[PDB]
RNA sequence: AAAACUUUCAGCAACGGAUCUCUUGGCUCUCGCAUCGAUGAAGAACGCAGCGAAAUGCGAUACGUAAUGUGAAUUG
RNA sequence: GCAGAUCUUGGUGGAAGUAGCAUUCAAAUGAGAACUUUGAAGACUGAAGUGGGGAAAGGUUCCAUGUGAACAGCAGUU
RNA sequence: GUACGUGAAAUUGCUGAAAGGGAAGCAUUGGAAAUCAG
C-alpha cells in the first residue's frame, strides 16, 4: 500500500512514504484545491457535509442575531 | 448464560472508555457486588464486552436474576 | 490483519453493516432507498 | 558511453474499440482500420 | 445426515485425524444428534465412535 | 411524565436523585428490552430518556 | 416371481480389448448388465462384498470368471447379484432353492 | 420509495418473504367444510 | 408431387420500451438583503429511534431538550 | 423534417445451440443423489507434503441454523 | 397484477392462408381467391 486513510478527510489518499494526503494537502494548514479541478471543488465544498453551524447562523439572522428569553 | 452458572462470571456490554478499574466500580454501585476479576475485549462491531468474575460469597445467578435479564 | 486501530473496528462494521436487508415495515411507511 | 547506447496493427476481431495498447503488441506501432484507407487515397491525390 | 461436523469433534476429542475416526454407519440417527463436544465422549464411551489404529510402521 | 415547571420549582440535590432514580429505571428498562418486553415498557424507554433530558436541561 | 439361482459369468469375452483403467467399472456394468437380461428386472443392487472381489486385484485385474448369485428380491422386484465362493468357477447355471 | 429500482427491489423481497410465510403456514398447516372459495354467484345480493 | 424447412401476408402471444400525455426537476432572467471561524468554522469519522439499511434529523440531554405559537395528533 | 456521418444511445437479430467447457458398491437424507453424508474397496500427495503454523494482506471470510433468488464454463440437499 | 399508464419498430414463437427445381425484393398488365365502396 502506498496510500492510507488521511486523518482530516477521512479519504484513502494519504501518501505514507511522503506523509502528505493526495487529496487535502494533509498535514499543510490550508486544504488543496485547484481551479482547474472544478469538479473536485464541487466534490467537498461547503453543503457536502452537515453545515450545522452555518444553517444555525442562517436562521439566527433574521432577528438580527437576538438573545435573551420571549416575554 | 453458560459463563454465569459455571464460573460466577457476569457478561456485559460495557462503554468503551470503560477500564477494568472503572468497571469494577461501576458493577458495585450499581449491583452491590464485588467483582474479584475482570477481562474485557473489543467486538469486530467496535463495542465492548466485559467479563466480571464475582467472589464466591455472591451467586452470579442471583444477581443476574435481581438485574432482569436472566 | 490482527494489530488494527480501534477506528478500523468501527469503520470496518459500519461498511459491513451497510450490506443489510432493508426492513419490511421500513417499506410500508412510503419510500426508504438502497446505498 | 556511445556504445552503451513500427508494428502494424489491423482493428479487427479483438483488436476492435481498443483506446491503448493492444495484446501481443510491443514498441512503436500503427493502427489500421480499413477506414483510413479512403482517406489515404484522398492524401495522396492532394 | 451430514456429519462432517461430528467427524471434526471426534478427531478433535480423539486427538487423531479424521482418517483415523471411524462412525457406526447403522447408528446415523444418534451420531448425527451428537453436536456438542460432550455428546462425542458420550458416543466414544458407547463404541459408537472408534478410533481406527494405526497400521505397521 | 416530568413537567418542567415544577421542576424548576425544586432545588438542585432533589433533581440529583431524580435524575439518579430516572439513570436507573431506563437501565432496568433497557434489560427488559434485551430479555424480551412489552410494546409498553419499549414505549417507555423513549419517555424516560426525554424525562432524564428534562431534568439534565433544568439543572444546567 | 421370487427365484434365486447361481450363475457363472465369462469376465474374459466380456472385457476383451477393454482400457486398463476401466477393467473394474466395466466390470459392474457388465455384471448390472448381466443381471439385467437374465432376471429380466431393472432395478439390480450389486453386494459390496461382490464389488470387493472385483477389485480385490485393482482396477486392471478382473479375474476371467465369476461364481454369481442372482435372487428375485422383493422390492420395498429387483435382482439381487453378490458374489459365490467356489474352488473352479467353470459349473453350469444352477437353480438355487 | 420514490426510486423506482429500490422500490422494485423492496417489492420483490417482500414477495418472497411473503410467499416463504404462507407456505410455512401451509406446511404446518398439512377445514374444507368452512374455507370454500366465495364466488360472484355466493355474493350475489 | 404431401410433410418438414424457407419466405410472404394476416391474426394472436412474446421481446423491447418508442410514442402520447404528464412533472415537488433543470435552465434562464429579474428583484430584495449581507450573515462563517480559536465563544472551534467548512470538511471528515463515529454514533443515536420499540422495531432502521440509505437519505433526513440529531449528538451519550443523541430522528431530539427548553421556550413561544398552534390546538389534538403520530401512523407501517 | 435524416437512410447513411468506421454517427450517438438503447434495443434486437443471422452466425448458433455453433466455437467451445480414479473411481466402484451398499445405506442414510431429500421432491429430486455423476457431484451431499456414513461404511467397505481401489487409488493420489509421501515430512521438499495436497501436512501443520504464523507475517504481510483481506475484514467476519471462523462457528451454528436455515434457504437454494443471483454464483457454479455442469450441478447440488451446494 | 408491482417483469404494473399508453405500449411503435427491430426481432421471436404459435395458428391460418399461400408460394417455393441454384437468390429475393420491385415495376406493368390482367386472372384467381379474399375483402370494400354499393
Ligand atoms: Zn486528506
Amino acid at each position: 500500500k502506498s496510500h492510507t486513510i488521511c486523518r482530516r478527510c477521512g479519504k484513502r489518499s494519504f501518501h505514507i512514504q511522503k506523509s502528505t494526503c493526495a487529496c487535502c494537502g494533509y498535514p499543510a494548514a490550508k486544504t488543496r484545491s485547484y481551479n482547474w479541478g472544478a469538479k473536485a471543488k464541487r466534490r467537498r465544498t461547503t453543503g457536502t457535509g452537515r453545515m450545522s453551524y452555518l444553517k444555525k447562523v442562517h436562521r439566527s439572522f433574521k432577528n438580527g442575531f437576538r438573545s435573551g428569553k420571549p416575554a | 448464560m453458560k459463563k454465569i452458572e459455571d464460573d460466577n462470571t457476569l457478561v456485559f456490554h460495557v462503554h468503551l472508555k470503560a477500564n477494568k478499574f472503572t468497571i469494577k466500580e461501576a458493577v458495585r454501585k450499581l449491583y452491590s457486588v464485588e467483582p474479584v476479576k475482570i477481562n474485557t475485549l473489543i467486538r469486530p462491531n467496535g463495542t465492548k464486552k466485559a467479563f466480571v468474575k464475582l467472589s464466591a460469597d455472591a451467586d452470579a445467578l442471583d444477581v443476574a436474576n435481581r438485574i432482569g435479564f436472566l | 490483519p490482527s494489530h488494527k486501530s480501534f477506528r478500523t473496528k468501527q469503520k470496518l462494521a459500519k461498511a459491513a453493516r451497510q450490506n443489510r436487508p432493508i426492513p419490511q415495515w421500513i417499506r410500508l411507511r412510503t419510500g426508504n432507498t438502497v446505498h | 558511453r556511445l556504445q552503451r547506447v513500427p508494428t502494424l496493427v489491423v482493428a479487427k476481431g479483438p483488436n476492435k474499440g481498443l483506446k491503448s495498447r493492444p495484446k501481443g503488441v510491443k514498441g512503436k506501432y500503427k493502427m489500421v482500420d480499413s477506414r483510413m484507407k479512403k482517406d489515404l487515397r484522398a492524401q495522396k491525390r492532394l | 445426515a451430514n456429519l462432517r461436523t461430528q467427524k471434526r469433534l471426534a478427531a478433535s476429542v480423539l486427538k487423531c485425524g479424521k482418517r483415523k475416526v471411524w462412525m457406526d454407519p447403522n447408528e446415523i440417527s444418534e451420531i448425527s444428534n451428537a453436536n456438542s463436544r460432550q455428546n462425542v465422549r458420550k458416543l466414544i464411551k458407547d463404541g459408537l465412535v472408534i478410533r481406527k489404529p494405526n497400521l505397521m510402521h | 411524565a416530568l413537567k418542567t415547571f415544577e421542576l424548576r420549582k425544586q432545588s438542585q440535590e432533589n433533581l440529583a436523585e431524580q435524575l439518579q432514580e430516572l439513570r436507573q429505571e431506563l437501565a432496568s428498562l433497557r434489560v427488559q428490552k434485551i430479555a424480551g418486553g412489552s410494546g409498553s415498557k419499549l414505549s417507555k424507554i423513549k419517555t424516560t430518556r426525554k424525562d432524564i433530558a428534562r431534568i439534565l436541561t433544568v439543572i444546567n | 416371481q421370487v427365484v434365486t439361482r447361481d450363475y457363472t459369468i465369462h469376465m474374459h469375452k466380456r472385457l476383451y480389448g477393454v482400457s486398463f483403467k476401466k477393467r473394474a467399472p466395466r466390470a459392474i456394468k457388465e455384471i448390472v448388465a448381466f443381471a439385467q437380461k437374465h432376471m429380466q428386472t431393472k432395478e439390480v443392487r450389486v453386494d459390496p462384498s461382490l464389488n470387493k472381489e472385483v477389485w480385490k486385484r485393482g482396477i486392471r485385474n478382473v479375474p476371467h470368471r465369476l461364481r454369481l448369485r442372482l435372487s428375485r428380491k422383493r422390492s420395498d422386484l429387483y435382482t439381487y447379484v453378490q458374489a459365490v465362493d467356489v474352488a473352479n468357477p467353470k459349473m453350469e447355471t444352477t437353480v438355487v432353492e | 420509495i420514490k426510486n423506482k429500482i429500490v422500490r422494485q427491489q423492496q417489492y420483490m423481497k417482500a414477495l418472497h418473504q411473503k410467499n416463504k410465510d404462507k407456505l410455512e403456514r401451509r406446511k404446518e398447516r398439512a377445514r374444507l367444510s368452512e374455507n370454500i372459495p366465495a364466488t360472484i354467484e355466493s355474493k350475489r345480493v
